[PDB]
């Protein structure tokens, strides 16, 4: 019974227990904000190729 | 012993496939010891495709995993193998911020190859968390230390 | 939703300045191992009437029922943990950081020296708090040398 | 209106983007396949050269954007 004497948690339970979440990386942050504020960048912009502002305040010719 | 002749981290297998064959040997496929062992292998098999794909970039599709699993790169040679792929990354910023749709999303690409190619700028966890890595070393310490207690003990 | 993820942000701080209280490691609350009962009695296989298949069924079911607990003591832990950090978030400071977005008002359009700047925001949070000042060598000092080495033919 | 308008704004705000895509590019195509299976009727025709001229607008803005639509005048 040399078995019960070394520590019934396993390795598989220490690297379950302390890895329990995958950790959020920080450039996850900047390519999310940036792939929307490319979206904000093409619809309010004045010199983007798209822009709203003829969709939305038409024109007086 | 078989299998056993040789450490842990010291065959020619990877260290999943290594933690296979240990745990295929000691036990039947019927135990508790078995199962956990072959959902460890799992574990360290994520991790190794994990940093496969964090070197695959740098040394190429025969990236040789075993050899960065045993022997981890120093912070020299993550310096040295950051300068050695900077011309082609900054060539590879610029003809991809030439390419951008937007004179928005080509000052992102040109600012996130700016302070990526800093090396100064690579996170480590050694540095960053000092006590975290301390005690990740001694996590395999331990198992270590509780495995000498059994062999003093027998 | 703001405010349930101010609350968490104030539960996290929380978890964190009674965690840094206590001084405590960062890794020795995770671990189920230091939640095992080390000195438990440890039965006896050979005073529970066993045939021969059923000797390693028993080692199993003592090893998981230990297990078990440790890991129900962990979460024991963390309940306790949980209702401390729950009563120190309540009398909070909660004056956190904003989330970097681009200046757009009700009538005007966004300027691009601003989404740039929000965007050095974001890249200024790719730095870590602590690094490594990793020297990469300018051309301009390799020359100086290169060109030194070159006077006296080497 | 304005209750209406942000009625429907605050049941598209709480959609992913990706359902939103699909959900326009869906209505669109619809609409353009019940203009283009009426063929000789007059508001078809007229449907579907009023698709062309938003699309000449959205052209024409991103051509130049400062200045807005090209308008001969």
């Amino acid at each position: 019974d040399r078995v019960l004497s070394l520590p019934a948690v396993s390795k598989n339970q220490v690297l379950e227990n302390v890895f329990h979440t995958a950790p959020k990386a920080p450039v996850e942050h900047l390519e999310k904000m940036v792939s929307a504020n490319s979206k904000v960048y093409d619809a309010l912009n004045l010199q983007s190729k798209r822009v709203l502002i003829w969709q939305v305040k038409p024109a007086l010719f | 012993l078989g299998p056993q002749m040789e450490a842990l981290g010291a065959s020619d297998l990877l260290l999943s496939e290594q933690i296979r064959v240990i745990t295929e040997h000691r036990y039947t496929p019927d135990r508790l010891q078995y199962k956990e062992g072959m959902k460890l292998a799992d574990k360290i098999a994520a991790q190794e495709a994990a940093l496969k794909e964090e070197l695959k970039v740098i040394y190429g599709d025969n990236v040789d995993v075993k050899h960065f699993q045993a022997s981890p790169r120093t912070p020299v040679q993550q310096l040295f193998d950051s300068l050695k792929n900077a011309a082609a990354n900054k060539e590879r910023a610029a003809k991809e911020a030439a390419a951008a749709a937007s004179p928005y999303l080509a000052y992102a690409v040109t600012k996130k190859q700016e302070v990526q190619a800093d090396p100064s700028n690579i996170p480590f966890d050694e540095v960053l968390y000092p006590q975290l890595s301390e005690e990740l070393l001694e996590l395999e310490l331990s198992d270590i230390r509780e495995d000498e207690i059994a062999l003093e003990k027998a | 939703k703001k405010q349930a993820t101010e609350n968490l942000m104030k539960l996290l701080q929380a978890y964190k300045d009674i965690g840094d209280a206590k001084s405590e490691p960062l890794l020795k609350n995770h671990n189920p191992r230091t939640f095992e009962d080390r000195d438990y009695p440890v039965p006896d296989f050979r005073t529970q009437n066993l045939k021969a298949g059923d000797v390693p069924k028993f080692f199993d079911t003592v090893i998981s029922t230990r297990a078990s607990a440790a890991i129900a003591s962990k979460d024991k832990f963390w309940a306790g943990r949980k209702t401390e950090a729950e009563a120190a978030s309540a009398k909070a400071s909660a004056a956190f950081p904003r989330v970097a977005v681009p200046e757009w008002k009700k009538g005007k359009t966004v300027s691009i020296e601003n989404l740039n700047t929000v965007t050095d925001k974001y890249a200024a949070a790719l730095v870590p708090k602590r690094k490594l000042a990793l020297p990469v060598l300018p051309e301009g000092v390799k020359k100086a040398v290169e060109d030194f080495a070159a006077s006296v033919g080497q | 209106i304005e209750a209406e308008a942000a009625s429907i704004l605050d049941r598209h705000l709480a959609k992913p983007v990706a359902q939103i895509r699909k959900e326009q590019a869906s209505a669109y195509a619809s609409l353009l396949k019940r203009a283009e299976t009426a063929k000789g009727a007059k508001w078809a025709e007229k449907y579907l050269e009023d698709v062309k001229a938003v699309q000449w607008f959205d052209a024409s803005v991103a051509e130049a954007p400062a200045s807005g639509p090209k308008v001969a005048a």
